[PDB]
RNA sequence: AAAUUAUAUUAUAUUAUA
């Protein structure tokens, strides 16, 4: 049993969804700590393209 | 300075077991509520240990960095160190 | 060796549960107790949060015997040890 | 051109292109006692090994005579392999493990495992990928009988 | 021993909060909540919703969940009629004055969870 | 192209309600979803959120997510039937590449259908003998469509 | 004109543009400069933007000469391949190695058809060869376009440069911006062949390049990959299928093993069995079974 | 609204063709990949900022 | 105005279908249109329906269950409103309506007439005190849509502004069934209608008495009689891949 | 799929007596001691302009 | 209306001051013109307030010249004359807005913000929900709930 | 007594009293 995505407004606002509280975290941006220390191991271009 | 992260780190009746504890009640109790190895005594716990039923029920020593708990009750089993001082 | 995430820890996954079911006896296991299993000892461990399910609080979920009330204020006056 | 050549029926050759990073310092980790960690940081920073082939490549004739790859074992493929499909392409970044031996060694793993898989709509219609048309909601003219 | 019974009458307040009635948290001078009791949404909520208003005692996130699972006059109601504040949602059953809110024991360490 | 908010406004100053002024946490921003954020006074984990300014937009980023996804899914008015190869009709006889995989593809650049098949949708009306084999008493109507070349009011006769 | 479109293929084609960024074959079987067989990229870095200019100066020229030598190797070997040769009885075998052919049955190719089929892929070097020797001769230093892969072997490409700010105080009387910077410039050499002496004369530049300038090396090149249908067979889907729980966290150790599946290439005979029996059990011919087992009569 | 996804079989269907679950399965058997059974249908929201 | 004699004209002109429905691009001559047609019908003396804005029946404030139509549902003010209007437009040829299939003994408050003409049934059903005229709007509704359907001989012009929201679900949905199946309490019931809201199936147009009318008109063949000029509407807000939350002032 | 129901309990069980009796493991998050200098003694703070990130 | 909150008044002069950002926006003098084209009513005052200030914004980022001397005051004060002359009119039309909205609030059945009259139904300022439990000015009890300035059948 | 240097914009503050 599962449900749609809701097509109102009023059941995506009364809908008990908890906010944002803590600090968020991302699976692979933790490495790097914040945007303002983020955390760069090699200098490598933006623009590097894999082989 | 960013949000939350001071190195340094209250009564509320409906946020009682919400506040300053754990998210869940399926985890277990933290490190310092369980003997590692072995110890040749400790002279103080720390501040995440949660008091259990057998703190009020046995009480030899309650050592919290200092603090001392010689009045037993109930009202405290469930909760850590933290907002019991 | 794998690298990277545990996704890529295979082998390694398998061998360090059997290597702590190994070494673990079941007699020290018994003793780790969740946090509701702690929390059944206090008077009153259940009541619903304000921000669901606040209207299904019930007079019969409170420990009212094990507290002396006041009777012309109705506040708690004492507690029970 | 390197790589092994098969020549029973059950063996299909796959001209694939892998592509890799070399990467040796110079300048000041070329020698001293740090130059060890400092090359196998290099080494397996650069763990990736990226084996491409074309779509097109894989729609020969097997050693039965029958083609290998048909119509429904493309959209089997493509179905298989949602985002490693780009561009008429079959790409796939193996980063498991720490050297590219046993990088490529595992992306001919799951390259010949995602083949075996998609190769079942030559088997019959029942492993035929169904398509997914957006069906409309009756209309007001089917509504007004409601 | 002063913590423990200010706990438990922290616990109280909030359970007798709980359990009492409230006062309709919809505003009585927006649409469609300004209509006549004789008429609109005052009859539906008379005659279908009369009982599960009654049960879940007027507090203002049941009254608004019953008005979106009524469906006879959503999704229009929850947001083009302005609701009343949630400390004016707070008060009790029967207020009809405004110093009420500031008249309740704040003694307790509900979070404003106390009639 | 659209023009409703997207942004936060910053923090500064406490605003009051005057000309070209609302206060910073009002109930007419956002559909009043900053009431879970405010404060009415004129627990430090409960407060400090409500200051932060990366939380509070990636909140309203999580509304506007949402309202972006009520308004597409408001625009369905299909739904996706998984039907086999053989009874598709010759647009979708292809293969069609996955989403973000290729370009955009054409419908039929042959037949002049320039169209993307990804939005194509067909009708329920002319699959009845596709998606009801079992019923066979024609549960749906066909689909009267008007003559364009009949003499009506449009061609002044 | 003028260019209107629906905002749902403006959102599709924007998202595809970028994701397949990397999804490109290199190496194809091609006419010039797009079409080779081996991609070699080497990405240099320095400090300064007329540093890693003028290395790839340097850099170019050298591996202009050296390619121009390689491939005339190649190219004085190709000539002689067009000339004549004897056709390899191990080529003439790979021919005839599938049961059915095209036009069913087995295709039995002589040697004048397999010899054939050596020639036009042998005509497709000599124009590829020819591509890059013609480039090669192209830069005089009177006029020189090293950056084009229409007048240059091997062409420089633009690379983006890494730049990363600093905000720090100077004393909280003043915020300094100092920015760390280093650029690139990347060679793009294509061969229409794999050339170990090649490889061996790029990867030793390292060791005369230019002051606190490094280099890294990246390599795509074809190779054959074996899709072997004994070990990844195409079998029917199970009687009892998998489902979600099968699919769990932490299932990937403890409900799946690694590919591929282990079948077992032994059997032993059973009391009333007989070459067609035996046969009929495994699901093979007989013939097919007495040939694995050509020992045993 | 609250519905409960449905499956059905080739073996059912009058044309029998491959599902597109049974398709996930054999996907996720390939890869290796997690399966979350508490993944709720509504909420399917996009990065709006970077998509 | 005279179709007996032009019958075979307008088959020709509405290619045998029951009327026209006008659709473009928002903002162009639509309901300007239809006003203009409504003049048209009515100046030459030929009893018109005009619904000004579908969007109060479907898109409206409430909804309500029909009294005597099962399954069937209602908006109430919109039905007072067209009750009143409809009749205090087309006063002039209602009174010589005679009602046909209308029962006899419907219910009567003390010092008022029984209706004989069409004009008296909208006089009974749009002027009552509430709540009585929710039912009554109802009945007169039906009894309306039942009066009208049998006349064979009178020409009746039918205008909607936006039959594009007759053709589709109102924004009304479905009540939950809890709340008509009774609670004794909300702790131990099984049920979540005051935990989480939720999203019934949507109320089609044609579960509306009005629309089942206006459909039982047009699907049934035996009315060669009703002339649909209609219309649609493209009010709707806009949307182009993204939204924000739309500024109040 | 193999391990369900009391197996699985037990082995959470297990490995949490194997997690708590590991005197010594390393559980402190990353950016509570990513501020120390190398050459000088001053102590910075990550996330203001009193550390440089790169060197 | 759904701002319902205690304001704060602000002078004419800092409102006109404002000029292009809020005073002179020109999507909302637009919006005030369909009021007036609503109820009948030349638009005067209005286009008379929007013709200034196209033609004030035009040359808003000249410098003026500098001034070498005069022997009268007359160039200066006829400066001073038209500068003053054009503030009266601007005085109207912010009187005229404030006139002819309070009057439609009153007819739309439509609730103002605290301290806020209404001609017709509230001659006092008119208070609702307000976070002083009493009448900010008239030192008044507020009751529960608001005051209703209204009927009931909408 | 002129030329204008003038920034200008809006908001806040205290043991009410614990
Ligand atoms: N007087 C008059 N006005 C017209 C005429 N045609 C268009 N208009 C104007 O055009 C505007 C559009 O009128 P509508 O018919 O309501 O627009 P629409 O096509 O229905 O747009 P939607 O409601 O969004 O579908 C009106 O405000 C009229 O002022 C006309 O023939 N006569
Ligand atoms: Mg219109």
């Amino acid at each position: 049993v599962d449900q749609t995505p809701f097509e109102e407004d009023q059941t995506w606002l009364l809908h008990s969804i908890p906010v944002q509280q803590l600090e968020m975290h991302h699976h692979e941006k933790d490495l790097q700590d914040l945007p303002f220390i983020n955390h760069e191991q090699f200098p490598r271009s933006l623009e590097w393209n894999a082989p | 300075y960013p949000f939350l992260r001071r190195p340094h780190i209250n009564p509320s009746a409906p946020y009682f077991w919400s506040f300053m504890t754990a998210k869940s009640q399926m985890a277990f109790l933290p490190e310092e509520n369980y003997i590692t190895g072995d110890w040749t005594g400790k002279f103080f716990v720390s501040k995440r240990q949660v008091y259990t039923l057998q703190h009020a029920t046995s009480g030899a020593k309650v050592r919290v960095k200092i603090f001392e708990f010689n009045s037993p009750s109930r009202w405290n089993i469930g909760k850590e160190m933290n907002t019991l001082t | 060796s794998p690298h990277g995430y545990i996704r890529h820890f295979e082998n390694e996954v398998r061998d360090l549960l059997q290597y702590v079911d190994g070494v673990t006896p079941w007699k020290q296991a018994q003793k780790i107790r969740t946090y509701w299993e702690v929390r059944s000892h206090h008077p009153m461990p259940q009541f619903n949060r304000p921000e669901v399910a606040m209207h299904r609080n019930t007079v019969g979920l409170l420990p009212a015997h094990m507290w002396e009330t006041d009777k012309k204020t109705g506040k708690v006056k004492s507690v029970k040890d | 051109r390197i790589g092994p050549i098969g020549l029973e029926p059950h063996q299909f050759n796959v001209p694939a292109e892998l592509g890799f990073v070399e990467q040796y310092d110079n300048l000041q980790y070329k020698r001293y006692d740090w130059q060890g960690w400092y090359q196998r940081m290099l080494d397996v920073h650069n763990r990736n090994v990226s084996l491409r082939c074309r779509i097109c490549d894989l729609q020969r004739l097997d050693g039965n005579g029958v083609q290998f790859v048909d119509m429904q074992t493309e959209r089997r493929l493509r179905i298989l392999a949602q985002h490693r499909v780009g561009m008429g392409v079959l790409k796939l970044d193996a980063d498991k493990y720490e050297d590219q031996a046993d990088n490529v060694t595992f992306g001919t793993t799951k390259l010949s495992e995602l083949l075996a898989d998609a190769r079942k709509a030559q088997l019959g219609e029942e492993y035929w990928p169904s398509v997914e048309l957006k069906v409309r909601k009756p209309s007001g003219q089917s509504k007004a009988h409601y | 021993l002063d913590r423990h019974r200010a706990l438990a009458d922290s616990l109280r307040a909030y359970v007798e909060f709980s359990t009492s009635k409230r006062v309709e948290p919809w505003d009585a001078r927006f649409k469609p909540f300004d209509r006549i009791e004789k008429d609109g949404v005052y009859v539906l909520m008379r005659y279908m919703m009369e009982e599960k208003l009654q049960l879940c005692n007027y507090h203002h996130r049941p009254v608004k969940r019953l008005f979106c699972n009524i469906g006879l006059m959503g999704p229009q109601i929850t947001t083009k009629a302005r609701w009343k504040p949630y400390r004016f949602a707070t008060n009790p059953a029967g207020t009809s004055k405004a110093e009420r809110m500031y008249q309740r024991d704040k003694t307790v360490y509900t979070h404003g969870h106390n009639d | 192209v659209s023009t409703g908010e997207f942004d936060h406004p910053p923090f500064q100053f406490r605003q009051r309600h005057t000309f070209n002024t609302t206060p910073l946490h009002d109930a007419n921003r956002f559909g009043g979803r900053t009431a879970y954020l405010r404060e009415i006074g004129p627990k430090k984990q409960g407060r400090r959120f409500k200051k932060d300014p990366r939380t509070v937009q990636f909140n309203v980023d999580v509304w506007c997510a949402q309202q972006t996804l009520r308004k597409r899914w408001k625009q369905r008015d299909w739904e996706v039937i998984e039907i086999p190869f053989r009874l598709v009709p010759r647009e979708q006889q292809r293969v069609i590449p996955e989403l973000y995989t290729d370009i955009p593809q054409m419908t039929d650049p042959a037949r002049n259908d320039f169209s993307n098949i990804r939005n194509k949708v067909y009708d329920r009306e002319e699959l009845q003998g596709v998606l009801f084999p079992a019923a066979g008493a024609m549960l749906y109507p066909p689909l009267q469509r008007v003559d364009k070349q009949a003499m009506t009011l449009d061609k002044y006769l | 004109f003028p260019f209107q479109w629906k905002t749902e293929d403006w959102y599709e084609y924007e998202v595809a543009k970028v994701r397949n960024r990397r999804f490109v074959f290199e190496n194809t079987e091609e006419d010039g400069i797009r079409g080779s067989e081996v991609t070699y990229k080497i990405v240099l870095e320095g400090f300064w933007d007329h540093h890693v200019m003028k290395l790839a100066e340097d850099v170019c020229m050298f591996l202009k000469d050296v390619g121009r030598q390689i491939v005339e190797e190649k190219l004085v070997a190709v000539r002689r391949l067009l000339q004549g040769g004897a056709v390899d009885p191990e080529l003439l075998a790979a021919f005839n190695c599938a049961r059915a052919g095209p036009f069913g049955g087995l295709d039995e190719y002589d040697k004048e058809e397999v010899a054939n089929f050596l020639r036009s892929d042998l005509r497709r070097l000599e124009e590829q060869c020819l591509s890059v020797i013609n480039r090669c001769n192209v830069p005089v230093p009177g006029a020189t376009n090293i950056y084009d892969p229409h007048t240059s072997w091997p062409h420089v490409e633009k690379l983006e440069p890494w730049v990363r700010m600093a905000e720090f105080w100077t004393s909280e009387m003043s915020t300094a911006h100092y920015e760390f910077r280093k650029f690139f410039r990347v060679i793009i050499c294509k061969l229409p062949f794999q050339s170990t002496e090649f490889e061996k004369r790029m990867y030793d530049i390292r060791h005369w390049l230019h002051r606190q300038t490094s280099c890294e090396f990246h390599t795509i090149y074809r190779r054959n990959v074996i899709h072997d249908s004994a070990v990844f067979p195409t079998e029917h889907d199970p009687a009892t299928p998998t489902t979600h729980e099968h699919h769990r966290m932490f299932s990937f150790a403890l409900d799946w093993q690694s590919a591929p599946v282990n079948r077992l290439s032994t059997d032993t005979v059973h009391e009333g069995e007989s070459w067609d029996a035996v046969a009929q059990r495994l699901g093979c011919s007989v013939g097919e079974l007495k040939d694995a087992n050509a020992e045993r009569e | 609204g609250v519905h409960r996804v449905g499956y059905t079989h080739p073996s059912t269907l009058p044309v029998p063709c491959a599902q597109r679950w049974d398709l996930r399965l054999a996907r996720a058997r390939i890869f290796q990949e997690y399966i979350e059974e508490k993944a709720p249908g509504a909420w399917q929201l996009e990065d709006e900022r970077s998509m | 105005q005279h179709w007996h004699t032009k019958r075979s004209v307008l088959s020709s002109l509405t290619n045998g279908r029951t009327g026209f429905i006008v659709d473009g691009p928002t903002g162009c001559g639509k309901s300007a249109l239809m006003c203009q047609v409504v003049h048209f019908a009515r100046s030459r003396n030929i009893v018109t329906l005009y619904v000004p804005d579908a969007k109060v029946w479907t898109h409206g404030e409430w909804c309500w269950p029909s009294t005597i139509l099962p399954g069937f549902f209602d908006a109430p003010d919109a039905a007072r409103s067209f009750l009143k209007y409809f009749a205090v437009a087309n006063r002039a040829t209602l009174t010589s309506w005679k009602l046909r299939c209308t029962p006899k003994d419907l219910p009567t408050e003390q010092g008022e007439r029984q209706p004989q003409n069409l004009y008296e049934l909208c006089e009974w059903g749009h002027r009552a005190v509430a709540p009585a005229s929710i039912d009554r709007q109802s009945v007169c509704v039906k009894f309306l849509m039942d009066e009208l359907s049998e006349e064979k001989k009178l020409p009746v012009v039918i205008v909607v502004d936006g039959w594009n929201l007759f053709s589709h679900e109102t924004h009304f949905r479905y009540p939950h069934p809890d709340f008509l199946r009774g609670l004794a309490s909300f702790n131990e019931s099984s049920t979540d209608i005051d935990l989480y809201p939720q999203e019934l199936p949507r109320i089609p147009a044609s579960r509306l008495s009005f629309v089942r009318g206006l459909n039982k008109m047009i699907l049934s063949g035996d009315d060669p009689n009703k002339f649909f000029i209609t219309c649609t509407t493209r009010d709707f807000k806009p949307f182009d891949g993204i939204s924000g939350f739309p500024n109040v002032e | 799929k193999t391990v369900v129901g009391t197996h699985q309990k037990m082995l959470q069980r297990k490995v949490t007596c194997f997690q708590y009796n590991q005197y010594g493991l390393f559980k402190t998050p990353y950016y509570r001691l990513a501020n120390v200098d190398r050459y000088h003694a001053v102590q910075g703070v990550a996330g203001t302009r009193e550390w440089v990130p790169y060197v | 209306n759904t701002f319902l909150t205690s304001s704060v008044a602000t002078p004419p002069i800092s409102v006109i001051r404002t000029g292009p950002k809020w005073w002179a926006h020109p999507e909302r003098m637009v919006r005030q013109k369909l009021m007036y084209f609503t109820l009948g009513v030349d638009q005067l005052p209005l286009r008379r307030t929007a013709v200034i200030q196209r033609d004030l914004q035009r040359f808003h980022m000249c410098k003026p010249p500098p001034r070498v001397g005069d022997s009268t005051g007359y160039k200066r004060s006829r400066a001073a004359q038209l500068n003053t002359w054009y503030r009266r009119i601007q005085y109207q039309e912010y009187h005229m807005q404030h006139l002819f909205t309070r009057h439609v609030w009153g007819l739309l059945r439509v609730y103002p913000g605290n301290t806020t009259k209404i001609q017709g139904k509230a001659d006092d300022g008119y208070v609702g929900y307000d976070s002083v439990p009493f009448h900010r000015y008239n030192r008044a009890p507020l009751p529960f709930p608001a005051r209703e300035l209204y009927e009931r059948r909408k």
